[PDB]
């Protein structure tokens, strides 16, 4: 039969036989009660709107994820996403088919370990595999060397790979991502006087973000420009009219990836963890890494951020070095099609955490061979 | 776009059936009465009001 | 059995049973103490006449309304007014009847808990339930949002619902209603020589009210006109002769609806009111609440006004929503025909608040999760 590749992410559950070139059914991953108390009787109302559903009555409900930082910290919730994309979004019973999660480096065993015990004990699935999120999507590009930036919503890490052999000890995994940055674009927008609070009002901001941001090449200039003219203003309709202009928030927002000092994030940006995650490779790949450096993720599709990154660490590394940096345009899926390359592998079909092993070590078998 | 027509039009027309089940249900209480007259030309009484 | 649609009002008490278009018997809810000696003997003379005979005894008579601003100022009236509306207008006996009486918002609790006492103990129903008049109003439309101005003859209240969760903080309650209209219509009426004092004029002034006055389109220019040219002015009879010519107090008198600063009250009118309501609801549901705007209720019958609502809250909202006012030909009924509706669901055939319960609870059952 054919295996279900799902990718739980955070912000977006992508997921869809494995074979094909896109996921079937992609939908936030978001689940809220409704908070008002309710008085037309006989209304059909439920208790709960998960994905899709909640994204239009969500004018009445307290939207709220169900993972923070690529660790899911409600089990409850999880739980009713996953029976959801299941059964609703794809109709396949899940007792018929092999499935491949995806989960970040460097997260807790506990939460892979729940994850496994629920698919094998509530979905009852057949066997179930999961994989570190950087290395599909370096499957996806083609490659099989390179230094990849998972920029995600929930957490953004940066996994090294050489010819099919990882580094474990060069993983540097930050936890900035969108999630972040449409936070901080919520408080920064209230320098103009639009106030955004309800968690609904988070998803209107998002899409501002979404639509209107986009990373400078060179900062200072930019910040200089966007004060002098005005070239640069962009409005935007809110879902009710009252029209919006966004001046040096454009670029502003997405910023806060180069320099986390915005948020309050000490470390450094995503153009100088790339280049520290090179220099603890060997010296003798460190070539191959510079020339093959992979993008991935959502968050990593702001319009000019191949060029900066690229003058970044064009920068920072030897002047010698080739800098070359892979921008495929289907950035946001690469890591689904990658999982959707590596379960239509038959070099992977004896791979799978069949359910007979789990019945005979308990859950704590994903951390021995089978990873 | 058709799941959303069709989930819409379905609650319409649930609350449409739920009025015109009633709007069809007592839809008699509209008999009333028209007061036509005879002429009477037939009242022949005597002169004895006492009760008013 | 069949349920009992009643409808106390303020003004007009409007009842029958349940599953029907319209309600079996209307009446104004006016109780009548004669006020003059009475000489004749015999002539078998009440002591109130009530309902719809003190209309045409009200030469001799004292009528004074049991019912102020949507509460009761007068049990022992109201009651009476029970009485007869149960055994002579309907003529069924309460003991084999559930009951749907019906309350405006933001009304005092006693008046509600008073309301119960007496339907289960003096009338002794085998059930009743209490709700809120602009519910109603919106099953009659068949809607199932939209945010309803129900502008009664006691109280005008402007409900905002959506997906049927009502909105409790976003309730608009404005005590200017039909009554303050025919006061004022009568107050106006003696700057031509007019002049109606006795509360049984009272009524010949509602007639005039309701056969003549409509709501300007654009009130200065109405101003303009009608102290130029002659065609506005409209003759009516008196009930004895000495026809009345009414001139620019046409269109003053429910202009008061828009400016309630003519009666000496401070509010804003019913234009901007319900403005206001729709502003303090969430940003997301806006637009549906600016194209379902519902009028129910008596007042809102004047010729014309269902454009000034439109045009003054188009003024008002953002260009590019697009406002659209339901005004259904049967407003006047539309409270109790949505009654009626909501009585004949099966779904709402176990809120009913049973007799045991009340023995159990004691009146203060109402406020209970039977609401
Ligand atoms: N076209 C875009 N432009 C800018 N940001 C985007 C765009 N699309 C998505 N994003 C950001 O990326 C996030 C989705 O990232 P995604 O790759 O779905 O995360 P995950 O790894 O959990 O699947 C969104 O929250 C959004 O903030
Ligand atoms: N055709 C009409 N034109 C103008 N005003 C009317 C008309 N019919 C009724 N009214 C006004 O509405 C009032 C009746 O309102 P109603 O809806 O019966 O109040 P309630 O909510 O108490 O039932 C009357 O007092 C009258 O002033
Ligand atoms: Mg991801
Ligand atoms: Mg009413």
């Amino acid at each position: 039969t054919t295996a279900l590749v799902c990718d739980n992410g955070s912000g977006l559950v992508k997921a869809g036989f494995a074979g094909d070139d896109a996921p079937r059914a992609v939908f936030p991953s978001i689940v809220g009660r409704p908070r008002h108390q309710g008085v037309m009787v006989g209304m059909g109302q439920k208790d709960s709107y998960v994905g899709d559903e909640a994204q239009s009555k969500r004018g009445i409900l307290t939207l709220k994820y169900p993972i923070e930082h690529g660790i899911i910290t409600n089990w409850d919730d999880m739980e009713k996403i996953w029976h959801h994309t299941f059964y609703n979004e794809l109709r396949v019973a899940p007792e018929e088919h092999p499935t491949l999660l995806t989960e970040a480096p460097l997260n807790p065993k506990a939460n892979r370990e729940k994850m496994t015990q629920i698919m094998f004990e509530t979905f009852n699935v057949p066997a179930m595999y999961v994989a570190i999120q950087a290395v599909l999507s370096l499957y996806a590009s083609g490659r099989t060397t390179g230094i990849v930036l998972d920029s995600g919503d929930g957490v953004t890490h940066n996994v090294p790979i050489y010819e099919g052999y990882a580094l474990p000890h060069a993983i540097m995994r930050l936890d900035l991502a969108g999630r972040d940055l449409t936070d901080y674009l919520m408080k920064i927008l209230t320098e103009r006087g639009y106030s955004f609070v309800t968690t609904a009002e988070r998803e209107i901001v998002r899409d501002i973000k979404e639509k209107l941001c986009y990373v400078a090449l060179d900062f200072e200039n930019e910040m200089a420009t966007a004060a002098s003219s005005s070239s640069l203003e962009k409005s935007y309709e809110l879902p009710d009219g009252q029209v919006i202009t966004i001046g040096n928030e454009r670029f502003r927002c997405p910023e806060t990836l180069f320099q986390p000092s915005f948020i309050g994030m000490e470390s450094a940006g995503i153009h100088e963890t790339t280049y520290n995650s090179i220099m603890k490779c060997d010296i003798d790949i460190r070539k191959d890494l510079y020339a093959n450096n992979v993008l991935s993720g959502g968050t990593t599709m702001y319009p000019g951020i191949a060029d900066r990154m690229q003058k970044e660490i064009t920068a920072l590394a030897p002047s010698t070095m080739k800098i070359k940096i892979i921008a495929p345009p289907e950035r946001k899926y690469s890591v689904w099609i990658g999982g959707s390359i590596l379960a239509s592998l038959s070099t992977f079909q004896q791979m799978w955490i069949s359910k007979q092993e789990y019945d005979e070590a308990g859950p704590s078998i994903v951390h021995r061979k089978c990873f | 776009l058709g799941t959303r027509a069709k989930e819409s039009l379905d609650l319409r027309a649930h609350l449409k059936q739920v009025k015109k089940e009633d709007i069809e249900k007592e839809n008699r209480e509209v008999g009333d009465w028209r007061k036509n007259i005879d002429a009477l030309s037939g009242m022949e009484g005597r002169k004895k009001k006492f009760e008013g």
